[PDB]
RNA sequence: UAUACCGCCAUCUUCAGCAAACCCUGAUGAAGGCUACAAAGUAAGCGCAAGUACCCACGUAAAGACGUUAGGUCAAGGUGUAGCCC
RNA sequence: UUUAAAUGGUUGUUUAUAAAAAAAUUUACUUAAA
């Protein structure tokens, strides 16, 4: 993140149905998320990380609910 | 809310003197429910007891 | 109490207000007399301004 | 060792760590901070551990008209004192834990519109408990200074008023907040002003008023229309005593703009019979609800023109938009006339 | 029971007559032209609120209206004597130092007070702390000079107001009128007028003084019989 | 800035006495000694032994009259007598007051194999020298 | 753990300022408040000063507030929090 | 008017109420009897 957070945010670059390529936050502890798997993807911006306006919805298609505790 | 608070206030067409509270004096409106916090439930029943 | 806002009014009509709503418990010793023998002119606050453009004093001269 | 042990008083004073660095520049902000218990307020003198019965001391000097002789309680009894005092323990913490219900403001954390009681009564004799004073504003000012740096003082804005016309507003600073609200209300009452109400309800007119940037404009309303204004404007109106009216504040919301504003018109405002006397004619109120009846609501004290007041067939007065907008039913505002609680 | 006859017949009675004290006939115009009440300032040191009471420049020295300074001094000496019947606090103020002994000798004379002296700040707004709780304030405030001794007002006239005390004043050409109660358009400079103002106020004082004390007595004898 | 035995200044509303207002430089010259004994004189012995017991009745008397001195002792030794003079509140029952003279004198007297007194003086309030 | 503190201190200080409680000014903003032929300041308390110690009223000691450097000291002793208990 | 004189890592430096109460001891010898 910048400035004052420091942090290690999960991330991932996803190719959206529309054809574009954008990064998108995985939010929650812990995802299993790997590549060529599919993801619903909704807005609002990840205040801390400039330029990711994305973030990937917990609980459909392929990524799931993050596990209790 | 104030009429669900109080288990002895009986919203009955008879009395009149709690009615009369839920209107207004000067214009004869009954006050919508938000004006005094009156649930939607409480506040139908006020409306049919007061016509 | 009394009201020290000097430049709202005079000092009658603050008076005569705060103890008609009941502030002041007692009239003061003058209010009475002024009230009864009142200057010419009710004593308010006025701002002086400089005069500009084509305003002039009245003052004449006396031949 | 028994001879280094030190008193309650020091004890206190390390432990709670009042003093320090951690204090001088908002340098350490500890939710858990520590507070002192008086570990000697339930303490008997002559009760120990052993339960020994001290004639004299602990118990009463002489029973039955005999010096009573040393004694000391059993063990089932001196557990029974010890289970009691644990109770009272108890009690006595549970009451300070319990939180009484404050009456909130405009908000939960707000301080504006929160009563802080009467004025202090004067030195000689005098009293104020008609009046009732309402924070308006609380904010935290700084100062830079060389040998600390930044100096934080609170400003208070307080309204004050006894309902029935005569209000007033002061600011107080002080270094404590205590301070600061006492100063503030001690002086409004020394800078009152007098409301002149239409019908001990509302204004005679309505005002429009720009105080430095901050544009007010109210009017007169009927009864039982309520306050419709801001939430500061509603706090000083309950003060003067105005029941039904509606406001715009336009422009900067500064608050000491708007109090300072709202008190330099509804001071300015000219009554109905203020009104007569300067015109010489009858001020007669037309009111829909009372059809064609002509109200007489005030007569020229003195004497009565008898030409009437030249009708201007167009009149050039200044209009505002919004008004006008409003009227031709323009104004579209999803937050317009929306259902609040009563005021 | 007797109070209220007691207050009618002595605080109300006077409040019924126009001129109770006979103040009319301390002074007249040709007394007041007499002792140049009537010279101000040059035109260049008038006030803008004095224009009303101004009669004329002749060469540019502003001439005061004694037409108008008669009505306006009758009514000032009519308050003053109701206030000292009224057994009110009198206190007298100026700053012009040339008259500060003659005007310090007139209010010990009458039984009043005089402050010729550096107006030290707070003494009216803040006299509870500087003379004590119990200090009762003066119920009426004579300027003989209004201004102080930088040419402006002095801070009393604005204090006094603060305080709702009235205020009487002798108002130059060159001074500001507009909080002073009963304004008194005059010179303020010469000793010829000085020394008539201080005159006339004394009389003004002392005749109330004793007025309250026949009309006292005879009440009092009256009610034994 | 020196710290010994000097009650700092507050906001005016803290109440000092008038052995607590004193920094140490008057101890000789405002103040006098809360302690007399000859055993500090040049040439004189056991100095030592008499601080000891100076402290232990300091804080023997603080925790058997808890809440009740007003002021701080004043030992006073002459010969083989020990006077302790206490100045009291008013607040403990005096049946209460003569049981713990008693007790104290007794138990102290055994302690340190002298005769005590100890010699009570009530106040009604903590007297105030300054407001700090 | 002295960056939780008491206690005892360094430092500016070979300083003279800190300041409760009021009053007034700035349109009732953060803030500001003196002129002696005086124009809004009154000011408890603290420090300086004065007193006292040493051989004087000199000098030298002592004294030296509020704050500044999270300055020094958990190892004088005490102690909050956390940790160890074959 | 009148020599030269560059630099100083990042984030941290400001708001919600205050405080216990208790309880009494209960006025004047010696003695004896059945
Ligand atoms: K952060
Ligand atoms: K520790
Ligand atoms: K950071
Ligand atoms: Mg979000
Ligand atoms: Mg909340
Ligand atoms: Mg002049
Ligand atoms: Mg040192
Ligand atoms: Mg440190
Ligand atoms: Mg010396
Ligand atoms: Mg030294
Ligand atoms: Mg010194
Ligand atoms: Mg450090
Ligand atoms: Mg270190
Ligand atoms: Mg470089
Ligand atoms: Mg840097």
């Amino acid at each position: 993140p910048k400035k004052p957070n420091s942090a290690n945010r999960k991330c991932c670059r996803v190719r959206l149905s529309t054809g574009r390529e954008a990064v998108c936050f995985i939010p929650g502890e812990g995802h299993t998320l790997q590549e060529h798997q599919i993801v619903l993807v909704e807005g609002g911006r990840t205040q801390d990380l400039p330029g990711v306006k994305l973030t990937v919805v917990r609980g459909k298609y392929d990524c799931g609910h993050v596990q209790k505790k | 809310c104030p009429i669900c608070r109080d288990h002895k206030l009986h919203v009955d067409f008879r009395n009149v003197k709690l009615l009369e509270q839920f209107v207004c004096a000067h214009t004869g409106i009954i006050f919508y429910a938000p004006y005094t916090g009156v649930c939607v439930k409480q506040h139908k029943r006020l409306t049919q007891a007061i016509q | 109490a009394g009201s020290r806002l000097e430049t709202v009014g005079s000092i009658f009509s603050r008076t005569r207000d705060l103890v008609r709503a009941g502030v002041l418990k007692e009239k003061p010793l003058w209010f009475d007399v002024y009230d009864a023998f009142p200057p010419l002119r009710e004593p308010v606050f006025q701002r002086p301004r400089v005069r500009y453009g084509k305003a002039k004093a009245p003052i004449q001269d006396i031949w | 060792s028994f001879f280094t042990k030190l008193t309650a008083d020091e004890l206190w004073k390390g432990a709670l760590a009042e003093t320090g660095a951690g204090a001088k520049k908002g340098r350490g902000k500890r939710t858990k901070k520590k507070k002192r218990k008086d570990l000697n307020r339930g303490q008997i003198i002559g009760e120990g551990r052993y339960g020994f019965l001290w004639p004299g001391l602990n118990v009463p000097l002489m029973k039955n008209g005999a010096v009573q002789t040393i004694a000391q309680r059993s063990k089932e009894e001196q557990e029974k004192v010890e289970a009691d005092m644990i109770q009272q323990r108890e009690e006595w913490d549970r009451k300070k834990k319990m939180k009484v219900k404050r009456e909130r403001g405009w908000s939960g954390n707000s301080w504006g519109g929160i009563s802080l009681g009467p004025p202090d009564p004067g030195p000689c004799g005098e009293t104020y408990e008609d009046f009732d004073t309402r924070i308006l504003e609380v904010r935290n000012v700084f100062t830079m200074t060389a040998k600390e740096g930044r100096k934080k003082s609170i400003r208070v804005l307080v309204a004050v008023g006894n309902g029935k016309g005569a209000a007033g507003f002061s600011i107080g600073k002080a270094t404590d907040r205590m301070d600061a609200f006492r100063k503030a209300k001690n002086r409004a009452v020394h800078h009152l002003h007098y409301i002149e109400r239409y019908e001990d309800h509302t204004i005679f007119h309505d005002i429009s008023l720009r105080f430095k940037r901050t544009h007010i404009k109210m009017k007169k309303q009927p009864k039982g229309y309520g306050l419709r204004c801001h939430r500061a404007i509603i706090t000083i109106c309950r003060l003067i005593g105005i029941k039904d009216m509606y406001a715009k504040v336009s422009g900067s919301i500064n608050m000491l703009s708007l109090t300072q504003g709202l008190f330099r018109g509804l001071s300015r405002q000219e009554t109905h019979q203020q009104l007569a006397d300067k015109k010489g004619l009858h001020v007669v109120e037309i009111r829909e609800e009372c059809g064609p009846l002509p109200i007489v609501v005030a007569s020229p004290r003195g004497p009565l023109r008898k030409d009437p007041e030249p009708e201007d067939e167009v009149p050039d007065v200044k209009l505002d938009w919004e008004d006008v907008k409003t009227a031709q039913g323009m104004k579209r505002s999803v937050w317009s006339n929306l259902k609040r609680a009563a005021t | 029971e007797d109070s209220t006859d007691f207050n009618d017949k002595i605080l109300n009675e006077p409040l019924k007559h126009s001129d109770f004290f006979n103040v009319k006939e301390l002074f007249s115009v040709r007394s007041l032209f007499d002792a140049r009440v009537h010279l101000g300032h040059k035109a260049g040191c008038r006030h803008r609120f004095m224009e009303p009471y101004i009669f004329g420049s002749r060469l540019d020295h502003d001439i005061i209206d004694l037409e108008q300074t008669a009505t306006h001094l009758q009514l000032a000496l009519n308050f003053t004597a109701h206030m000292a019947y009224r057994k009110g606090i009198i206190l007298f103020i100026s700053r012009n130092r040339q008259f500060s002994y003659l005007i310090e000798n007139m209010a010990r004379d009458c039984g009043e007070y005089a402050h010729t002296r550096y107006f030290r700040g707070g003494m009216l707004t803040n006299a509870r702390l500087l003379f004590g709780p119990t200090v009762r304030l003066p119920d009426l405030i004579i300027f003989l000079h209004t201004l102080n001794n930088i040419f402006e007002p002095h801070v009393a006239v604005r204090d006094a107001a603060k305080m709702n005390i009235p205020t009487v004043g002798i108002v130059d050409t060159n001074c500001n009128p507009c909080l002073i109660t009963y304004p008194v358009p005059g010179n303020d400079d010469s000793p010829l007028a000085v020394h008539l103002y201080c005159r006339l106020f004394q009389t003004a004082i002392t005749r109330a003084k004793e007025k309250r004390q026949q009309v006292e007595a005879l009440y009092r004898l009256q009610g034994q019989k | 800035k020196n710290r010994a035995a000097r009650v700092r200044v507050s906001k005016g509303d803290k109440p000092v006495t008038y052995e607590e207002a004193h920094a140490p430089h008057y101890i000789a010259h405002r103040k006098g000694w809360l302690s007399l004994h000859t055993g500090n004189l040049d040439g004189e012995d056991h100095a030592a032994e008499r601080t000891v017991e100076d402290v232990f009745l300091r804080k023997f008397m603080w925790g058997t009259f808890p809440g009740c001195l007003a002021d701080q002792l004043v030992l006073k030794r002459r010969g083989n007598q020990l006077e302790i003079c206490a100045v009291v509140l008013r607040q403990l029952s005096p049946h209460k007051y003569y049981f713990l003279v008693g007790y104290s004198e007794t138990l102290l007297s055994y302690f340190y194999k002298c005769p005590v007194r100890l010699h009570l003086q009530t106040v009604p309030s903590k007297v105030v020298y300054k407001y700090l």
